[PDB]
């Protein structure tokens, strides 16, 4: 399930991962048991980190 | 280390066209009339920097071929080629670097493991005088020779040489350096160096570059290629132009960072809970985001919708800030689409919330011994808060279906409770002051503070100032304005006069020096000698030097006595 | 003259069906791959306004040279020597000219 | 349009000179005695209407 | 198959020549249409095809023959009427 | 002694006049505030 986002996300939370309109994500269990309203995804990368839960859309 | 004058060498014909009793001029890459040019008598690797001229010493024959790639080593392929007197091999293989690679032969042979490309081809050919010019454009690795048969082996001979193409070979790959090849049983050879230079060609009745000149070498070989002729007559040509370019680029503002404080909604005393979260209008007041950057305290400073570095170059109006406290538990729970039971009972972020979140810890003020039960939340609600709603009310939850009547019971569950806050509490617990900024687009939105870059005078530089950008030189301004006005325009919508509001003292602009440059000679065959000519500018940057009423002229005496 | 060189200013102004009248306005704010589509309008705009002012100079060249020629002749004639012909400098039998 | 008055400044321009030349023909061969041979008339002019 | 420059393909057509005849022709790489016809001039060894002034191509070496041919465009211009008046007559004289 | 500007909700009046600040109405939800 490919996720893209709407907008450009700022995190200074070394947790956290950079993503812009149109990155490409892989998608992660969704074992959100560390904090409430948090996801983790893929980037280009690879670096995995929390980020806003909003930030991501259902892709269709 | 040990240059030498290259005098006309270094010409190719650029293509394999026919021309006959014609000039043309061509634009490619070429190496410059009289440059110097490396020599080595010694085989040390050399950058490639597209296109290189190579010239080998007659009697000798220890150069045996040349190496060219990126890395020469297990990393990228690179190109190897090898003249064994007999036949050419020319390698793609992977091979690695040697510390000092000769030929007894074959030695240069480091590793030929995972070949990509492979070629071969045949051999091409008081001595010889061996010159060849490499370049490796659109994919293409064109080989060029030439042999001549001369004397004064120590220097480069004069005269001239056309170097024809031979071989065209599809590399593809991007080469950066190389390294020749020599035969240990020291031979002395030049390289060179092309840029795309301008050279003008002249063709025989047979077709053959007889002669060329530069272009941008002397303002006599200057006239010539404009004028499509070797012998210029005696006259005065105007041959092309030029300008000054700027130097500082400064940039002038108003007096500013005077207004808009935030240590009142930042470092106040005191703060509203969640529950009664305030609300206050920020506009028109110029805010600095920079020193937020560096407070070295805050711990969630997160952004949504925007990013640090663009919020200042560009900003939006609406900057409503809300402040209230929050456990540290709980401190993610306030971002856009994000639920729970304070993002859900007390604040709710609204989906596209283009602002950021700045928390950060207030264990030291924001507790006491005891438990701080002060700061109050709701708990309950019957409906979900709309997002950016205060909802002041004393209306108690209702659990079941018999209504309460202000007496607490089972199933009334009195959803204003108080949060404790004591200092002993875990860092979880700790409560966070955090505060939150919206940022939406009402007209004439502020931002904040701009460069102020210092400035300059009697140069050349542009500026560009509140609203008006422009180039040109700096000065003093006799003119006076009216205390309304911050720029003024000559004629015809030309801006020649700006103040620096900063500084309050009216500046005239003028565009600095330009024009056409002329040159002056007496005829070709008459004499070599020539003379530049600057046209309506001072003559203190243009660059035997006299000025005249039409601009001043290098290369000419000026003379009292006047003749025809 | 002075018109021609004037009017030649305001050209620089005109948009020329592009949005902005000016060049560091059109290669900010505006993407490069399609940059040159407005830039593409303003050129030949500009390029228009240059070739009316240099094919109107030389209209006026030509008279100045056919007024120029004229006071060579007069010049010739009525300067360097006396003119015979009649009504060709001032009105009447003519003398000479200063 | 551009052509049309380019073209008509070409055709302004000649007929200037074709008027100047006639009005030096008026001062000279109307006027008064065209002394300078085959300018109005061929052979010798005495005068012109 | 798939895509290092100078990828090299499946031989080429090589079609025979013909001379004095206004022809379209289709080199290696260079295309036109004029008539061919033999040429006094002298290419060396490494060129294909040459030209005179202004970019136009008036000699090509076919690399089949390894032979200098001339090429000039054939014959085209105005053609005008000549005639007498309407009323004085009706036959006309064609110009070329 | 200043100028103020208000952008509140303010009500119409029959007579609006100023003894000042008699044509007040209502300063509720201000939007907008600046004085000089
Ligand atoms: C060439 O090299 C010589 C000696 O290193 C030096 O004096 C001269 O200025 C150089 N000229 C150029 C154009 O680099
Ligand atoms: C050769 O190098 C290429 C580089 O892309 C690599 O993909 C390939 O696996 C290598 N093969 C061997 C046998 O080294
Ligand atoms: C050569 O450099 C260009 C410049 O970015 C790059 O796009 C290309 O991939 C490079 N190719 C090789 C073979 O290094
Ligand atoms: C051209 O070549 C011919 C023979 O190949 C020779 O006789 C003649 O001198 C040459 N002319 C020039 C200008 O090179
Ligand atoms: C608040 O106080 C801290 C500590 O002195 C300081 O670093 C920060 O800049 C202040 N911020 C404001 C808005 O006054
Ligand atoms: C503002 O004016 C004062 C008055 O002299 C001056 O000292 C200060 O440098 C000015 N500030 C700026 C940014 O120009
Ligand atoms: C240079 O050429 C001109 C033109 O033929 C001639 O008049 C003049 O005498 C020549 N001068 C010399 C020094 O050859
Ligand atoms: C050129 O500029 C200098 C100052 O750098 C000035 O003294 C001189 O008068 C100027 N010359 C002219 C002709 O204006
Ligand atoms: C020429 O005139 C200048 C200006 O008066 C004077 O200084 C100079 O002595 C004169 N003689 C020469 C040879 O320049
Ligand atoms: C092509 O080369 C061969 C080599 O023997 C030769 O026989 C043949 O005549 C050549 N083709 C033409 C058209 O001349
Ligand atoms: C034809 O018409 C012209 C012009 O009117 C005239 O001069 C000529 O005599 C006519 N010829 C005949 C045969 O009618
Ligand atoms: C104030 O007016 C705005 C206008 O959009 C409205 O949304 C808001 O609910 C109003 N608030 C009060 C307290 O009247």
């Amino acid at each position: 399930e490919e996720y893209i986002a709407v907008g450009d996300f700022f995190s200074t939370d070394p947790a956290d991962l950079t993503f812009k309109k149109g990155e490409i994500l892989l998608v992660i269990e969704r074992g959100t048991s560390a904090g409430d309203g948090w996801w983790i995804a893929k980037d280009a990368k690879g670096n995995e980190g929390l980020v806003p839960r909003t930030y991501l859309e259902p892709y269709s | 280390p040990a240059y030498t004058n290259s005098f006309t060498r270094g010409v190719y014909y650029p293509d394999k066209v026919f021309r006959s009793s014609v000039l043309h001029s061509t634009q490619d890459l070429f190496l410059p009339f009289f440059s110097n040019v490396t020599w080595f008598h010694d085989n040390p690797v050399l950058p490639f920097n597209d296109g290189v001229y190579f010239a080998s010493t007659e009697k000798s024959n220890i150069i045996r071929g040349w190496i060219f790639g990126t890395t020469l080593d297990s990393k990228t392929q690179s190109l190897l080629i090898v003249n064994n007197a007999t036949n050419v091999v020319i390698k793609v293989c992977e091979f690695q670097f040697c510390n000092d690679p000769f030929l007894s032969e074959f030695r240069v042979y480091s590793s030929a493991n995972n070949c990509t490309f492979e070629y071969v081809s045949q051999p091409f050919l008081f001595k010889n005088l061996r010159e060849f010019v490499f370049k490796n454009i659109d994919g293409y690795f064109k080989i060029y020779s030439k042999h001549t048969p001369i004397n004064l082996v120590r220097d480069l001979p004069q005269g001239f040489s056309a170097l024809e193409p031979l071989v065209d070979l599809p590399i593809g790959i991007n080469i950066t350096r190389f390294q020749t090849l020599l035969a240990l049983h020291a031979a002395a050879y030049y390289v060179g160096y092309l840029q795309p230079r301008t050279f003008l060609l002249k063709y025989n009745e047979n077709g053959t570059i007889t002669d060329a000149v530069d272009c941008a070498l002397d303002p006599l070989s200057e006239t010539k290629c404009t004028l499509k002729s070797f012998t210029v007559e005696k006259g005065i040509y105007q041959t092309s132009n030029f300008r000054v370019q700027p130097t500082e680029s400064i940039v002038r503002f108003p007096n500013i960072t005077n207004l808009c404080p935030f240590g009142e909604v930042f470092n106040a005393t005191r703060f509203a809970s969640v529950y009664a979260w305030n609300r206050k209008r920020i506009s028109n007041c110029v805010a600095d985001y920079s020193v937020l950057y560096n407070s070295a305290s805050f711990s969630t400073f997160k952004c949504y919708g925007v990013s640090p570095t663009k919020l200042n170059d560009l900003c939006f109006t609406n900057v409503y800030a809300d402040s209230f406290v929050i456990r540290g538990d709980e401190v993610r729970q306030i971002a856009p689409g994000q639920t729970g039971k304070i993002a859900d009972y007390n604040y709710k972020l609204p989906d596209d919330f283009t602002g950021c979140v700045i928390a950060w810890n207030s264990n030291n003020l924001d507790s006491k011994v005891g438990g701080n039960y002060n700061y109050l939340y709701r708990l309950f609600r019957k409906s979900n808060l709309k997002p950016f709603e205060r909802d002041i009310s004393t209306e108690i939850y209702q659990a079941g279906s018999t209504p309460c009547n202000g007496v607490e019971g089972f199933n009334c569950y009195f959803p204003l409770q108080s949060y404790g806050f004591q200092p002993t509490n875990g860092v979880g617990y700790q409560p966070y002051r955090v505060v939150v900024l919206s940022f939406e687009l009402a007209p004439a939105t502020v931002c904040g503070p701009k460069k102020s870059t210092n400035l300059v005078k009697n140069k050349c530089v542009n500026f560009n100032f509140n609203g008006l950008t422009g180039t040109g030189v700096l000065t003093e301004s006799n003119k006076k304005f009216l205390p309304f006005q911050q720029f003024g325009r000559d004629i015809a919508d030309t801006t020649d006069a700006v103040r620096d509001p900063q500084t309050l003292e009216i500046l005239d602009i003028t565009p600095c020096s330009f024009g056409g440059v002329s040159v002056i000679t007496p005829g070709t065959n008459t004499s070599n000698q020539v003379a530049v000519l600057y046209q309506d500018v001072n003559c203190t940057e243009v660059p035997n030097v006299f000025q005249t009423r039409a601009g001043c002229l290098i290369g000419a005496e000026h003379v009292n006595n006047s003749y025809e | 003259n002075a018109q021609a060189l004037n009017t030649l200013v305001k050209q620089l102004s005109s948009n020329f069906g592009a949005i902005s009248s000016v060049l560091n306005d059109i290669l900010s704010r505006l993407d490069p791959p399609e940059a040159e589509v407005q830039i593409d309008r303003l050129i030949t705009g500009r390029l228009q306004s240059l070739q009316t002012y240099v094919t109107q100079q030389l209209i006026r060249a030509a008279e100045i040279r056919a007024s120029a020629n004229l006071a060579a002749t007069k010049m010739s004639e009525c300067v360097l020597g006396q003119s015979k012909r009649v009504d060709f400098c001032g009105k009447g039998y003519h003398l000479m000219s200063f």
